[PDB]
RNA sequence: UUUGCCUCAGGGUGCUGUAAACAUGAAAGUAAACUUUACGAUCUGUUGAGGCUUAUCCCUAGUGGUAAAGUGU
RNA sequence: AAUGUUAACUCAGAACUGAAACGGACAAGGGGA
């Protein structure tokens, strides 16, 4: 409920796609667009885990398809960086659809989860499946 | 004409230029140091030497040789360039 | 200056101007040889010599076609060409044919088959 | 002071240089750098990667 | 017309022109301010490139989501190898600026600092300072007298000793150090002990404080604008090559105006580097000063494996925010910070938990050497 | 520009990585004699050991050298 | 019904191996609606 939000290393700008690994019946979630980008004339918007992330469904139930949703992305081939002396990184690109106001909208993700959200949005650390 | 013991680490003196110039490089930076250790503007590398260090191709001249050198009193002065071989130069510090 | 005698030289041994070989030192004699024959007792005394074609064996295929013969590389990834540009198939057909008209040829002359049972085979 | 052991290595661990990887079955993995995770992302083995003590666990050379 | 996409423009006019220095050391603008109230201390001190790293800490700002837990931080380790005090300069104000009334110097001067002032010390008659460092003490009460009824500020000659360090050049690097404090008849007495020995930090430096760095950038020689401004890359169809600046101007003014980002010089260029708080004090001899009561192992300011392309240190420590600017054996000013500050940072009191002794060269394995011996034991 | 510097060497730190040899050792299984005898990607024990490592890495009053001194004021 | 002299490059499965990787250089289609 308290906005400190940390540094991370910035990786997937937009029109990357990436897995879903949740159980919203989505595969894949192409990103259009990371909120609370500002204005760099060339820069390509690219995803923070603690921001949402629009992103398009390409692959999965027709009632998710043809829309923009909300995706916060939770597992990231890049190494983003912390206070604990070491950064935090994985093999695959992941997220999981949300509404708007934060809370999943799945029930579960197979992977590992990203814990910065789960109290951004207190729901998901109730929705939180398994996390590292 | 003087007793001495050095070699010529020829890996730091090639270092810098491409693989077309190693040995010619190798050839020029010999003489200079001959000329510049023994004083002499007059410096004659032996055939056997550029032998040598174009047998084991133009890439890569040998990396090292040792000099112990000895001028000639033949303007009146000249050096004629020579080595010494081992099979390990581990130890063999200079002295005279 | 030694370019008359190098190309005279290379119409005596009847090989190229790049065979003709000398001793480091006494390197004028050849100016001195204004003919031939200086070259050709030079030569009968040793000091020319066409320099030996360098060292070119066989071995390394000559033992790996024994060793293809013995099978580690009979896999299906060291053919360059199609089956037919390897060993064309018509000449195995026309060998297969030449033998067996052969044997045809012979069990008649042998009285081993009868006509019947000749064309019918 | 308190230090961890790795995974694939087994000297400790010092606060301030590391890094952080995960697989996707939620299995912790714990490492020093990219170096110390590039064979074991790249799926290979500690009992042929020669120059830790591994390879001395299965060679019986302690 | 204007431009479709509005952008902010490439590098900062406030370092212009990007020229090489006309020195070496990293000289001072400007001191620290002084006050009626405040009593008489030192002002700054100086140094060689020492060392930025990390140091193990814990937050305890009300509110963040790190406090308790351990962070990482990083901030840099100092050098001093003792400047040795030498002249006192005094300078009075004037409607042209401040102006030099006298300088005087001490009774007997080193030789490194006398190396300074020739171009071929091993040629010369070393004749530098020779006959006038035996006037008498009279001259010297003569003009000190004048000095505090007529100067405003006082500075101190003060000079580096490179022979304690692992450089080449033998010349010491000379430089004078303000001395501030509140009223003029308290400075007579406080400027009359210290004017001949070397420089032990410990008097001033001291823990919760800043400090500031001022050095010369590393050299990069003429450099494209690409490099130099960070421009935009040209498209790769472009005729005459794409590492430019398409257009330098508009038709009018009919000239090439000064904001235009050109090829030239990059680096080496004259930086000072702000708001570093001083957060420890250390030694350079003493065993237990790097290290704290949660680790007590055996370690110091000691480096492993050599300094790469500095050799090693055997002068003192302290503990400093911030890293510094500039190459190997470059020559470091320190100087204080122009006002400290009063918010939760500025009075927030720091302290340790670990601090490195590894190869810092390279990728090594090995943090102390007596352990890298220990855990491997019979070996070839 | 002689408590310096260059050079080489010793050592250090590293880099790939275990470097040559030995084998009535194993060595897939292979062929020649009346149980032994002609190859064999490698390891096994010296081998967590060789080659390279400033040319812009570090240390060494280690040693070989450090030369003619021309121009201006 | 059989046993002796003498000239192929096509296939096959079991091994193990070598840094889970290989028409090793050269040479050599990007496909689809």
């Amino acid at each position: 409920t308290l906005k400190n939000k940390m540094r991370i290393t910035l990786s997937l700008p937009v029109g990357a796609l990436i897995n879903c690994c949740d159980n919203s019946g989505g595969k894949n979630l192409y990103i259009i667009a990371v909120q609370g980008f500002g204005s760099c004339l060339n820069r390509l918007p690219a995803a923070s885990l603690g921001d949402m992330v629009l992103a398009t469904v390409k692959k999965g139930k027709p009632d998710l398809r043809k829309k923009v949703l909300n995706a916060i992305i939770c597992r990231q081939s890049k190494a983003w960086r912390r206070h604990e002396g070491y950064y935090i990184y994985f093999e695959d690109n992941a997220g999981v659809i949300v509404n708007p106001k934060g809370e999943m909208k799945g029930s579960a993700i197979t992977g590992p989860v990203a814990r910065e959200c789960a109290e951004l949005w207190p729901k998901l650390s109730s929705a939180a499946s398994a996390i590292v | 004409p003087v007793t001495k013991f050095i070699t010529i680490n020829l890996s730091k003196l090639t270092h810098k230029v491409c693989y077309k110039r190693k040995a010619p490089r190798a050839i020029k930076e010999i003489r200079s140091i001959a000329g510049k250790l023994m004083h002499t503007k007059d410096v004659r590398l032996d055939v056997k030497l550029n032998k040598f260090i174009w047998s084991k191709g133009v890439r890569n001249p040998p990396k090292r040789v040792r000099v112990k050198l000895e001028r000639k009193r033949n303007e009146k002065m000249y050096t004629i360039v020579e080595h010494v071989m081992v099979d390990s130069y581990k130890g063999l510090v200079n002295e005279c | 200056s030694l370019t008359l005698q190098k190309r005279l030289a290379a119409s005596v041994l009847k090989c190229g101007k790049n065979k003709i070989w000398m001793d480091p030192n006494e390197i004028s004699e050849i100016s001195l040889a204004n003919s031939r024959f200086s070259i050709r007792k030079l030569y009968k005394e040793g000091l020319i010599l066409k320099k030996p074609q360098k060292v070119h064996s066989r071995a390394r295929v000559r033992l790996y076609k024994l060793a293809k013969r013995k099978g580690r590389h009979m896999g299906i990834g060291k053919r360059k060409g199609t089956k037919n540009a390897r060993t064309n198939q018509k000449t195995l057909w026309i060998k297969r044919q030449r033998v067996l008209r052969r044997l045809l040829k012979r069990l008649r002359d042998s009285k081993k088959v009868d006509r019947h049972l000749y064309h019918s085979f | 002071v308190k230090t961890e052991a790795c995974s694939f290595s087994e000297y400790r661990i010092y606060p301030g240089r590391g890094q952080k990887y995960i697989a996707r079955d939620g299995k912790v993995y714990f490492y020093l750098s990219s170096k110390f995770a590039s064979l074991a992302l790249q799926k290979k083995k500690a009992a042929k990667l020669r120059w830790t003590q591994t390879w001395r666990r299965n060679n019986k050379k302690t | 017309s204007h431009r479709k996409f509005e952008r902010p423009r490439h590098g900062s006019l406030g370092f212009l022109p990007r020229k090489r220095c006309k020195r070496l050391r990293g000289k001072i603008r400007s001191f620290p301010k002084d006050d009626k109230e405040k009593p008489p201390h030192f002002t700054a001190f100086m140094g060689y490139k020492a060392g930025m790293t990390h140091i193990v800490r814990e937050v305890d700002k009300p509110g963040s989501k790190l406090h308790k837990k351990e962070i990482v931080e990083a901030c840099t380790i100092i050098e001093c190898a003792p400047m040795v005090v030498v002249g006192i300069v005094g300078y009075r104000e004037t409607p042209k600026g401040l102006r030099i009334l006298s300088t005087v110097w001490a009774n007997h001067v080193s030789d490194e600092f006398r190396r300074r002032y020739y171009k071929n010390w091993y040629k010369s008659e070393k004749k530098a300072f020779t006959k006038s460092l035996n006037v008498p003490e009279a001259t010297k009460n003569c003009l000190l007298k004048r000095i505090e009824k007529y100067c405003t500020v006082l500075r101190a000659i003060c000079h580096t000793q490179p022979s304690k360090t692992p450089l080449r050049m033998k010349k010491a690097h000379i430089m004078e150090v303000q001395i501030n404090g509140g009223s003029m008849k308290e400075k007579l007495e406080f400027v009359k002990e210290m004017l001949e020995k070397n420089l032990p930090v410990s008097t001033v430096f001291n823990p919760n404080e800043m400090i500031d760095v001022i050095s010369v950038t590393k050299g990069h020689g003429t450099k494209g604008v690409v490099s130099r401004y960070g421009v935009k890359r040209l498209p790769r169809k472009t005729h005459r090559g794409l590492r430019k600046v398409a257009c330098i101007g508009a038709w009018h003014p009919a000239r090439v105006q000064f904001q235009i980002p050109r090829h030239g010089q990059k680096g080496y260029f004259h930086r000072t580097e702000r708001n570093k708080k001083i957060y420890r004090i250390g030694l350079k001899t003493d065993k237990n000063s790097a290290s704290t009561d949660a680790d007590i192992t055996e370690k110091k300011i000691t480096p492993m494996g050599g300094f790469p392309h500095y050799g090693v240190v055997n002068e003192d420590f302290l503990l400093l925010k911030g890293c510094v600017a500039g190459t190997k054996k470059r020559p470091i000013t320190l100087r204080k910070n122009i006002v400290p500050q009063v918010s939760r940072d500025a009075l927030a009191q720091v302290s340790l938990k670990f601090i490195d002794t590894s190869s810092k060269i390279g990728h090594g394995r090995f943090q102390t050497s007596e352990e890298k011996v220990k855990y491997y034991g019979p070996l070839k």
